[PDB]
């Protein structure tokens, strides 16, 4: 008569130390833990109102801000701290963003600045120092491309030259400008795109497709030599430098105002379309375009490609910003203040977090890429639960509990009447689709990723 | 597998990763530091219900002979035990006037409340802390010193009074033949439903789904959700009315014991009886169901214990004795009969190996060792719980709370899609083609 | 409970353990501590009556009022209720 | 980029390794900087690497007249001979975290291929180790840093002061 009863001895469970924390005995037998589905959907359902309360885009500004507006943003990616804006007053200021405060404020131009670029020179002379001084570059109204230094106090290594090294005139009213990364090169925007030395006061070689003006450019990041070309002729024109030639064409229905390549993949293209929508491209295919992004009311003024690849960040003639992924096809996130109006330029960070954002109004604001991420660094109990939300919530995002929870945003009076406008619109489009559609016999459905394109070379 | 280069990938991702944890929780099989208690007969002429409790608390270890109580309180009613769900704080009532939620395992007194109004059943709804009595009309909430929280207008009889700890929604079916719940963590009455069937005999709940199970005296055992008034599915248990019911922990099982000298083991999973314990000599007034999937039965002075009586087969069919010593015919696994008593429940000890059996003059716990789960999991209920380990979890589970429409038969169904709404995912190209149908 | 954090707070803006509004701001408890009365029903034993005083005091209201039953019929109520005390004036 | 730091102290140097950097556009927010005051936060940063204590007392006033006057000790030339792997001079540089800007080019004058920061990202974590103080040594330093303060707050001052017992 063997008996044997359950035993807990009292010594396993509870600690014989005071300070020694009581250990947790665990049992994964799905008996004992009974709501598989239910307690997870509601960790993810708090997860989502917990994500709609720690909603806090906004950080600050930089600076005090300009004075007319800023159209125009570079960003060193080579350092994480600091950026360039140039106002249409003709003044650039280059600012270290930990600090929000100006290194050095400069009266550039007398007509407007129309970009910035930045890229450490390589002369045939000497070298300008990486570390101690950062360099901008920038493209004015009047004929002129000015080259920059920069007293930077980053490094404690040192202890001339505070500015304008050397300038670099033209002959038609320059648009835009980029710096190609290998060997000191950069194109200019303007009625002729034409590549400049650093070295050398008259550009190398003027490129066009046709004799039209110019109006922004971009450099790829990877495969380098290949340049891409914006037109007010609704037009894109893609560039190669190593044929030092132009490659192909694209002509839209509405001109494009700024593109921007992805620093990841490095053959696809986002652009930005003065319809109120963004395309996504293919070099190798431009018959077809990877996506549209339908969600502004206004004209995208300028997209970035973040250097994660995967989200692309956008700002409008509307007075607001939009961040979507390259997959969905639509806003994730909308950014929106009172005290911003028309942005016309924004650039996402290089440690790929904190979205930049220059307006007409003169500030230049910056937010947060997901309103949740925190500059805190957390410790591996706060990490897990925060990985174990941001991944439970990926499961459940289909529950039409949650999608009502997850989407909705406070966007401004003034934009979301606009959407309402476009629903009865495309509501009437549509239905002038479908009778038509009755009454030919084999029409052709042009698919919508297509329908932005008038042709190609 | 459908053709998609893209979905593949992901589809035998998920699938792949799904047999890797699976595998990775018998995984911590290992990982079980103590295991169930059993029972020997060692030979053919020891019988294992022959056994008594005081052959048991000798050969016994000390720490659990002394957690078998004799609490001998012979001057209020029949009492009415209900344990935690962790298996500390025991909780009586006396039918005339105790309520005492005692601190159990030590000798503490939480608090003892003589109401001279008649009192029927009690729980604790949502820790050791606040319980919930079920007074002459009105079932009270009830604190850990003793004080009111509250006078419940509505639950306007209560006999049988349940809570279920996943929605924080106390549950009343008294001799109204309503069925009512009060989800506890607000106050708002949840869901008011008419049962149709008179007064409730029985009513015991299910954990692995949330459902309840009322009894009749029709013998149709009645499963209820708080979002569809009608009961979700009838089962004709037994004849006559319907003493008591207990349903098992995984939520397969259910035992019934009706007023016809009979009892059923149904199967809650395909609502098929597996077998009927026909004519048991006087007809059982409570049944337990414990953790390792032991039976109970009280025929009123008796208590009756079965192993593997929950199984498929004909030979788990449970029955009173062997002729012969046949192996297949199932023997009861222990037997106690008090002297003069009459029991009222009687309740498993939720993480020792004990029953709590209530009976006329008072408590005892009679020692199983077979009974309760050797291991449990220390993120759910501590039986080892401080002060702040407690009232951590008292939030967290506020916070993780299910709402009363989630109570459905499947647990799983939750997250699906709606049977209307089609199988197949619909095209721009599908829907346009059903234009042309119509 | 636990004087829940910031963010505990919003998600369990409604819930609260010990005040109801089935259980009405403890008015019950609230007058049985300032006149000492001993059993708890003792309350609801008057308030069935207390309120049945206005349920005929609203019918009695929905009479028109030149009406000698109406008249004659508070009045004789009145005679009652200020007999027995539980109204300070008759008029 | 800030792999490396130097906390100073009246018992020896230290050598920490930055094992995650904080994150430098959001540095005068609430949250990054409330992180500091919180151990738990602050270890994620920080790991010690070294630790070489001043051989005596009167080594200790000998070479904290030397941080002040910006040079580089015999012992703090040393202790960067073990923990710092060499890089190159142009390309690629190490980088370690100085309290100073002043101190900076007497290190790049010794060690060419170490960079010197002084941010006020870098002399965040700096001012983090001050506040946490003996928890981050793990018990390395034999005696404590408030004796050690005391006697160096005093022979600093009397050195500087030139006055004689007699």
């Amino acid at each position: 008569m063997k008996i044997k009863t359950i035993k807990r001895s009292a010594d396993d469970y509870v600690p014989v130390k005071s300070t020694q924390e009581s250990q947790m005995p665990r049992n994964l037998n799905p008996e004992l833990h009974p709501f598989e589905r239910a307690r997870e959907y509601t960790k993810a359902l708090n997860a989502t109102k917990l994500e709609r309360m720690f909603a806090k885009p906004f950080v600050g500004q930089l600076g005090y801000g300009h004075r007319d507006g800023v159209y125009a943003i570079a960003k060193n990616y080579g350092s994480l701290n600091k950026l360039a804006t140039g106002s249409a007053d003709g003044v650039i200021k280059y600012w270290n963003m930990s600090t929000r405060e100006e290194f050095v404020s400069f009266k550039a131009h007398y007509g407007l600045v129309t970009g910035l670029c930045v890229t450490q020179p390589r002369f045939h002379d000497k070298k300008p120092d990486l570390k101690s001084q950062n360099f901008m570059l920038s493209c004015s109204d009047d004929k002129t491309v000015k080259l920059w230094s920069i007293n930077v106090d980053d490094y404690s290594n040192k202890n001339n030259e505070e500015g304008l090294i050397r300038t670099f005139d033209g002959e038609s009213a320059f648009q835009g400008i980029d710096s190609h990364r290998e060997n000191s090169t950069f194109a200019t925007g303007g009625a002729k795109i034409h590549l400049w030395d650093v070295n050398r006061l008259k550009p190398v070689s003027d490129l066009s497709w046709g004799a039209d003006n110019i109006t922004s450019l971009k450099f790829n990041q990877n495969e380098t030599d290949i340049l891409a070309s914006t037109g007010s002729d609704n037009s894109i024109v893609l560039y190669d430098l190593r044929t030092n030639s132009p490659t192909q064409k694209i002509v839209q229905t509405m001109r494009t105002n700024a593109i921007c390549w992805n620093p990841m993949e490095a053959f696809n293209f986002v652009t930005a379309n003065e319809d109120h929508n963004a395309y996504y491209y293919d070099m190798r295919n431009l018959s077809r375009s990877l996506n549209v992004f339908k969600d502004h009311v206004s004209a995208v003024m300028d997209v970035d490609f973040s250097p994660t690849g995967d989200e692309i960040v956008t700002g409008s003639y509307d007075k607001s910003i939009r961040i979507y992924k390259t997959n969905h096809g639509h806003s994730r996130e909308i950014y929106h203040t009172k005290r911003m109006q028309h942005v016309f330029q924004v650039k996402y960070s290089m440690d790929s977090k904190y979205i930049i954002s220059g307006s007409d109004d003169g500030n230049v604001r910056l937010w947060r890429s997901k309103a949740w991420e925190r500059s805190n660094v957390k410790t591996t109990r706060e990490k897990n639960k925060l990985e174990y939300d941001e991944k439970l919530k990926e499961r459940f995002r289909h529950m039409p509990e949650i999608k009502r929870i997850s989407r909705h945003r406070h966007v401004p009076q003034v934009i979301k009447k606009a959407q309402e406008i476009k629903n009865i619109e495309l509501s009437s489009i549509k239905r002038r689709e479908a009778n038509e559609r009755r009454t030919r016999k084999d029409m052709p459905y042009i698919s919508e990723r297509k329908k932005q394109i008038v042709g190609t070379v | 597998q459908t053709k998609d280069k893209k979905l593949r990938a992901g589809l035998k991702k998920i699938d792949e990763q799904y047999k890797k944890a699976v595998s990775s929780a018998a995984a911590t099989d290992y990982l079980l530091p103590e295991s169930n208690g059993y029972l020997e007969p060692e030979n053919e002429l020891e019988k294992t219900f022959k056994v008594q409790q005081s052959e048991i608390k000798s050969s016994v270890d000390v720490s659990t002979a002394n957690k078998a109580l004799d609490l001998s309180l012979k001057e209020f009613g029949p009492y009415h035990i209900k344990y935690a769900k962790n298996g500390t704080h025991l909780l009586i009532t006396g039918r005339k006037g105790h309520v005492a939620s005692m601190d159990w395992r030590k000798g503490q007194l939480r608090a003892e409340l003589f109401l001279n109004e008649t009192c029927h059943s009690a729980t604790y709804l949502q820790n050791e802390q606040y319980f919930a009595v079920a007074q002459k009309k009105y079932t009270f909430i009830y604190d850990h010193e003793g004080t009111e929280l509250h006078r419940l207008k509505q639950h306007i009889e209560a006999r049988h009074l349940d809570f279920l700890p996943y929605h924080y929604l106390l549950v009343t079916a008294g001799e109204t033949g309503w069925l009512k719940y009060h989800d506890v963590s607000t106050g708002q009455l949840v869901s008011e439903l008419r049962t149709k069937a008179g007064p409730t005999m029985a009513m015991a709940q299910n954990p692995w789904n949330a459902v309840m199970h009322l009894g009749h005296s029709n013998g149709t055992v009645s499963l209820w959700s708080p979002s569809m008034p009608e009961p979700l599915v009838k089962l004709l248990s037994a004849r006559g009315p319907v003493n008591s019911i207990a349903i098992d922990r995984s939520g397969y099982y259910m035992a019934t014991t009706g007023a016809d000298r009979s009892m059923k083991i149904w199967d809650i999973r395909n609502f098929k009886q597996l077998h009927s314990v026909e004519s048991l000599p006087t007809p059982g007034t409570n049944v337990s169901i414990s953790d390792t999937g032991l039976l109970a039965l009280s025929r009123g002075p008796h208590v009756t214990l079965w192993k593997d009586a929950l199984k498929l087969s004909g030979d788990s069919k449970p029955c009173f004795g062997s002729m012969g010593g046949n192996p297949h015919r199932n023997t009861p696994y222990m037997s106690h009969l008090f002297a003069g008593n009459k029991v009222e429940n009687l309740g498993f000890v939720p993480f020792e190996d004990l029953l709590g059996v209530g009976h006329q003059t008072g408590i005892t716990n009679l020692i199983v060792p077979g009974a309760g789960e050797a291991n449990y999991d220390a993120l759910e209920l501590n039986p080892f719980e401080t002060k702040k380990q407690r009232q951590e979890q008292e939030v967290r589970t506020l916070l993780n709370k299910l709402p009363a429409d989630t109570i459905t038969l499947d647990p799983n169904s939750i997250g699906s899609v709606d049977k209307r709404s089609s199988t197949i995912r619909l095209n721009a190209k599908d829907l346009a083609q059903t234009t042309m149908d119509a | 409970v636990r004087k829940l954090k910031h963010h505990e707070q919003k998600l369990l803006k409604k819930v609260d353990f010990l005040e109801w509004k089935q259980d009405q701001g403890h008015r019950d408890t609230q007058v049985m501590r300032t006149y000492h009365i001993q059993n708890r029903e003792d309350y609801h034993k008057y308030n069935r009556i207390c309120g049945d005083i206005r349920r005929l005091a609203n019918k009695l209201s929905l009479l028109p009022p030149t009406d000698p039953f109406r008249r004659k019929h508070e009045q004789l109520l009145l005679d009652k209720l200020y007999a027995m005390g539980v109204l300070t004036t008759k008029s | 980029p800030i792999e490396y730091l130097l906390f100073e102290e009246p018992t020896g140097y230290a050598v920490f390794k930055v094992k995650l950097q904080q994150d430098d556009i959001g540095s005068r927010l609430k949250e990054v900087q409330e992180q500091i005051n919180d151990f738990g936060a602050f270890t994620k940063l920080i790991e010690l690497v070294s630790f070489a204590p001043f051989k005596g007392a009167a080594e200790a006033l000998e070479n904290a007249n030397d941080i002040s006057e910006g040079l580089v000790s015999e012992s703090l030339k040393a202790i960067l001979d073990l923990n710092l792997p060499k890089a190159s001079s142009k390309k690629k540089n190490i980088t370690l975290a100085i309290s100073d800007k002043n101190l900076g080019p007497s290190i790049k004058e010794e060690f060419p291929y170490v960079d010197c920061i002084s941010n006020e990202l870098a002399q965040d974590l700096i001012r983090g180790v001050r506040l946490h103080g003996e928890k981050l040594f793990k018990g390395l330093q034999s005696g404590d840093l408030e004796r050690a303060q005391l006697g160096l707050g005093h022979a600093y001052s009397r050195a500087k002061v030139k006055f004689s017992v007699q």
